[PDB]
């Protein structure tokens, strides 16, 4: 979105656990939008909502996995004529917990996944994560370029 | 060079059993306001459009990036239908490279727009004797809209020293003049011959003929060549393949999802050997290759 | 020297476009009808 | 709601973010885009 | 010309030698405004 509050429309693209849903609605967002216990704690309300459908049916659980980092999931988001184009590729990347933080070497091409007709001005974005039942963040990392 | 003429015709379209919702997008009970224009996803349907000849007629049918007469033999990728109500004199603003209140603040088309713009007079459906005030348009935005961008937020703006709403009400009266009468506008946007498609014209696709020079038609892309089985693996977002020149040398068949190589029919150098004219009429032909 | 200076002087040719200056075409026209004039200039300068 | 503090670095992108620029199949070629 | 958005609507607006979207970023030399009244079917005759 642009201001990420209830005077403008915002795009809500996320995985609820069984599906990938995109919602372009006017969200009264929480001060920190975050999943708590595989339950949405993202917005208080959403009224003027122009787009609401599921993009894909993938089974992503909310279970903590012990050990080191296993995979890297890379995304490219770009706006082209009012549509949000998503490019995606996932690669096996074994990175230790206390190791030096760096991106993998080589080239992994990202395939075009979706073209979402949001029809919005996008100047800012925020990341949605999930915590444990006691609202404690998990072991993860994300990169923005 | 030795030419081989095509003998058969191969048409391969994805198998679609449904007509496109022409009555849903052209005969809808309510149309959106132009500032809050509705976009409808169109997929897995046959774009016949000759079923509209019986009932409806259009004042504007400008098409961009494609000829109107070629629409029946094509397949369309990423089809959207944008519907709104605009005034009669603002219909011409629904075009690429236009300025005006609608093009700046309500609905902007891309400069490289591919698609068709449809419009028809919507009096006695959106106009009343006492006046219809259910349709709104933006009057000010502080920034011109980008193509296919929508702004439905409610905010005021400063006119002199006071603050007025940026949304202005359409006054649609019966017998108000054709330039001030309501018009329903449908904008169809798509891309052609570059990606897998699910919306196609009525073409009656035929069987696959291989190892012969045929006139092919794959998802609207016509041509002449020889179809052969290919050991190419398309990556499920690709429909056509290109060689070092921009030439379609392979295609994914839309019914059986296998890749077929496309090979030109004409090949091989040909030269003729003759003595002089008025010495002989016999010739010898050297077929290289 | 004459070949290089002739190459410099031939940039003032319109080549059938509305102007020989790219800046004039970009300033007056949007990117749908400036494109054809820019393409004409590109073809002419590549020919030179 | 959450007051756990933040942590940010500045790593380099070592040839990451390459995507397919179009939907056309190509093989055994070098293409500018 | 955006002050006309509140009150005035034009059934015909065609620009020659200049894109309409480029009018806000340009300066104009020797500006004249010719005004008259014709019939409805004679508006098409006001063109080169
Ligand atoms: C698209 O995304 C962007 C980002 O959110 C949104 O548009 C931009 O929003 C930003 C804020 O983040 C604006 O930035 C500020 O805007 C002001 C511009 O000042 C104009 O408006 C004032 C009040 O409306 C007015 O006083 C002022 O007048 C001045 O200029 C006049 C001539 O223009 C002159 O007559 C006057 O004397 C006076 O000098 C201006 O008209 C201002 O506070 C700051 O300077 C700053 O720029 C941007 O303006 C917005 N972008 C653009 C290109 O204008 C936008 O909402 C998003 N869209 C959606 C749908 O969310
Ligand atoms: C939110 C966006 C999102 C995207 C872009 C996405 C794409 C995506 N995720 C997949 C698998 C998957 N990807 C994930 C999980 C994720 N991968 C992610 O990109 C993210 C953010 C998660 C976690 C929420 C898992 C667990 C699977 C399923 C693997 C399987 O079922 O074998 C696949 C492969 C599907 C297949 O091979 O049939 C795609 C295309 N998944 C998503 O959830
Ligand atoms: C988008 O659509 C989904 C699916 O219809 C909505 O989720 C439903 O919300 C209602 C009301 O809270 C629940 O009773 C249903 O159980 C939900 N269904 C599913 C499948 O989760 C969702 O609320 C919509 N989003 C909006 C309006 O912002
Ligand atoms: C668009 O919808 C209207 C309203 O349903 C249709 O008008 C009806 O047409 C039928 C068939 O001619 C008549 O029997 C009804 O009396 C009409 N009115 C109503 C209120 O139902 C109209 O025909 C539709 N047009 C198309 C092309 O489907
Ligand atoms: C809306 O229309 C009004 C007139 O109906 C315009 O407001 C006037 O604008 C002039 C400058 O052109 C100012 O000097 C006046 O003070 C304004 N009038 C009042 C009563 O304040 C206005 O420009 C239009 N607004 C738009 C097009 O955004
Ligand atoms: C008093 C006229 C002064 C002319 C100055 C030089 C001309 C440059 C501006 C030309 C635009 C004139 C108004 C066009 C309004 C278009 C709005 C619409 O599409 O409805
Ligand atoms: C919109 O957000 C403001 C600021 O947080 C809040 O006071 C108001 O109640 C919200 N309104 C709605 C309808 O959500
Ligand atoms: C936006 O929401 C407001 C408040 O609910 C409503 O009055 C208005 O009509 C809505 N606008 C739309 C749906 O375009
Ligand atoms: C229809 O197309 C599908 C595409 O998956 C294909 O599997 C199927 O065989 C086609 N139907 C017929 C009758 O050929």
């Amino acid at each position: 979105g642009t201001t990420l509050d209830n005077d403008t429309q915002s795009v809500l693209l996320y995985n609820d656990g069984t599906h990938v849903r995109v919602e372009v609605c006017t969200f009264h967002f929480c001060p920190t939008p975050v999943f708590s216990a595989s339950s949405p704690h993202l917005y208080s309300s959403a009224f003027n909502c122009t787009l609401n459908y599921t993009l894909a049916s993938v089974r992503a659980d909310f279970t903590e996995v012990d050990g080191s980092f296993k995979t890297i999931r890379e995304f490219v988001f770009k706006l082209q004529d009012g549509s949000l184009n998503v490019y995606y590729a996932s690669t096996s990347y074994v990175l230790a917990i206390g190791a030096t933080s760096q991106l993998p070497s080589g080239v992994t091409p990202l395939v075009p996944l979706w073209k979402i007709p949001i029809g919005l001005n996008i100047t800012n974005f925020k990341t949605l994560v999930y915590l444990r039942s006691d609202n404690t963040p998990l072991q993860a990392a994300y990169v923005v370029g | 060079n030795f030419r081989v003429q095509p003998q058969d015709t191969v048409v391969r379209f994805p198998n679609i059993t449904n007509l496109c919702p022409f009555s849903e997008v052209f005969n809808a009970t309510t149309f959106a306001s132009v500032y809050a224009w509705n976009r409808k996803r169109i997929s897995n349907c046959v774009a016949d459009y000759s079923v509209l000849y019986n009932s409806t007629s259009f004042s504007t049918f400008q098409c961009y990036g494609v000829s109107s007469t070629k629409l029946n033999d094509l397949c369309f990728t990423n089809v959207y239908a944008d519907s709104f109500v605009v005034r009669g004199d603002e219909v011409r603003q629904i075009a690429p490279g236009q300025t005006g209140v609608i093009a700046d603040y309500n609905y902007k088309l891309p400069d490289d727009f591919t698609g068709c713009v449809l419009a028809w007079n919507s009096r006695n459906q959106d106009a009343s004797t006492s006046g219809n005030f259910n349709y709104y348009y933006r009057i000010w935005r502080s920034e011109k809209l980008r193509p296919f961008e929508r702004d439905i937020a409610h905010y005021d703006y400063q006119v002199g020293t006071q603050f007025k709403s940026s949304l202005k009400n359409y006054g649609f009266y019966s017998s108000a003049g054709d330039s001030h009468q309501p018009y329903r506008v449908v904008v169809l946007s798509f891309e052609l011959l570059n990606a897998p498609a699910t919306v196609c014209g009525p073409k009656q696709s035929t069987e696959l003929i291989k190892n012969k020079c045929v006139n092919f038609n794959f998802n609207g892309l016509t041509g002449t060549g020889v179809l052969t089985d290919s050991n190419k693996k398309f990556q499920s977002f690709q429909q056509f393949g290109r060689d070092v020149s921009d030439f379609t040398d392979s295609v994914k068949d839309p019914k059986t999802l296998e890749v077929l190589d496309i090979t030109p029919c004409s090949y091989g150098g040909v030269s003729v050997i003759t003595p002089g004219t008025n010495a002989s009429t016999q010739v010898a032909v050297l077929y290289q290759d | 020297a004459q070949a290089l200076n002739t190459l410099v002087k031939q940039l003032s040719s319109n080549f059938g476009a509305i102007s020989s200056v790219l800046n004039d075409i970009i300033s007056r026209l949007d990117k749908v009808e400036a494109e054809v004039q820019i393409d004409r200039l590109i073809t002419g300068r590549l020919q030179s | 709601n959450i007051t756990y503090g933040s942590h940010h670095l500045y790593v380099s992108s070592r040839t990451r973010g390459v995507y397919y620029p179009d939907d056309a199949f190509r093989s055994s070629t070098n293409v500018l885009h």
